[PDB]
């Protein structure tokens, strides 16, 4: 296993920069993990709150003790434990997948080809987090080092959702991230706390096409626009 | 030194005596001396060390006495090593 940590260029994200430049590393390499977490400072006070107070029950040694009350309530296990666990696995234990997860699995690959495919149209560029089926194979790793945990000897519907779950919430996650005259177009015509239903404005738009999704997305992410209702109504919630 | 440490000004004297005969930048003598007593090295039960070194950055103009503050570190620190630009090799600064 190759566990690996790097910054991007600039060092820190640069989040409005384009990905394709903030990457240095290029796409052969970037396919041979299995998962990519592109990590960020949210700069969320809460959470900031929360890591103070923790990192300060860190330095006074209060941890010390928190630590192990937490292992002998059994919620956590130590290093030793663990290691020789992790080498017990690796041992007893190597699992299949039932045809219910390989079906699953396989719905998903298309599933975020699909989703890579309209992001390449979208940004009119080949992306640099890659979607490949060197990357199906990574989630039948994870299903089946899911399952390997609990030595089931096959993996199951639950450990693919979880498997799926962790690969969107990394690699899909790395890979997720005129218009002006239809947005004020749209501010012109919905005034102030009134609902204009989604599909009416697609006609409208239609008739006048896919600008309209990043106008939504841009409106959505601003006060302005509010998706009301299952995303039926666009509400003019903001300014 | 037990002595001299009971003393109410005794931070503020040992930062005026860091590098005496440079006048002024009394947040440079701070840092100074905050690097040269650092802080407590810990290590969490063994499962995560954390570093106890504080690292400083002289950042500023010509003319300022940054060089002679770090002449004056190399004096006065019990381990010091010093190197200049272009004169530090990558192998050089950590091993080869
Ligand atoms: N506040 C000061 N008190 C006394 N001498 C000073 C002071 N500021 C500068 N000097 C003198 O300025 C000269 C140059 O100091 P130096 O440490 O090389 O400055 P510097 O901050 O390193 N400038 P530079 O090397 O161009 O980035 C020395 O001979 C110092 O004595
Ligand atoms: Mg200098």
């Amino acid at each position: 296993s190759v566990l690996a940590a790097a910054n991007p260029i600039y060092g820190r994200y640069d989040d409005l920069k384009s990905p394709g430049d903030n990457i240095d590393f290029q796409t052969t390499i970037l396919s041979r993990f299995d998962m990519i977490f592109i990590v960020k400072d949210d700069h969320n006070e809460e959470r900031d709150i929360s890591i103070a107070n923790h990192v300060i029950n860190i330095h006074t040694g209060n941890a010390n003790a928190m630590q192990n009350q937490q292992e002998e309530n059994g919620s956590e296990i130590s290093i030793e434990k663990m290691k020789r666990y992790i080498t017990y696995c690796r041992l007893k234990c190597a699992p299949r997948l039932s045809p219910q997860a390989a079906e699953k699995l396989s719905s998903n690959f298309v599933t975020i080809r699909k989703q890579l495919l309209i992001n390449e149209l979208e940004s009119t560029e080949r992306s640099s987090i890659p979607i490949t089926i060197r990357q199906l194979e990574a989630i039948i790793r994870i299903t089946e080092s899911l399952a390997k945990l609990e030595l089931s000897p096959i993996a199951q519907e639950r450990h693919v959702d979880e498997a799926i779950r962790l690969f969107q919430a990394s690699t899909m996650d790395a890979a997720s991230q005129e218009i002006r005259r239809f947005e004020q177009e749209l501010k012109r015509r919905l005034p102030i706390g009134w609902s204009t239903s989604y599909q009416t404005l697609r006609r409208e738009f239609v008739d006048t096409q896919l600008a309209l999704d990043k106008a939504l997305y841009a409106l959505e992410k601003h006060e302005t626009i509010q998706l009301r209702h299952q995303g039926q109504n666009i509400y003019r919630s903001g300014v | 030194f037990r002595k001299i440490s009971r003393d109410r000004g005794i931070i503020d004297k040992i930062i005026s005596s860091m590098a005496p005969s440079i006048y002024g930048h009394r947040d440079i003598k701070t840092a100074v001396a905050c690097s040269l007593f650092g802080g407590v090295p810990k290590n969490v039960n063994g499962k995560h060390s954390i570093r106890g070194d504080i690292n400083v950055l002289l950042l500023g103009d010509p003319g300022t006495a940054k060089s002679q503050i770090l002449k004056y570190v190399e004096k006065t620190a019990h381990r010091a090593v010093f190197a200049t630009g272009q004169g530090a090799s990558a192998v050089g600064l950590t091993a080869s």
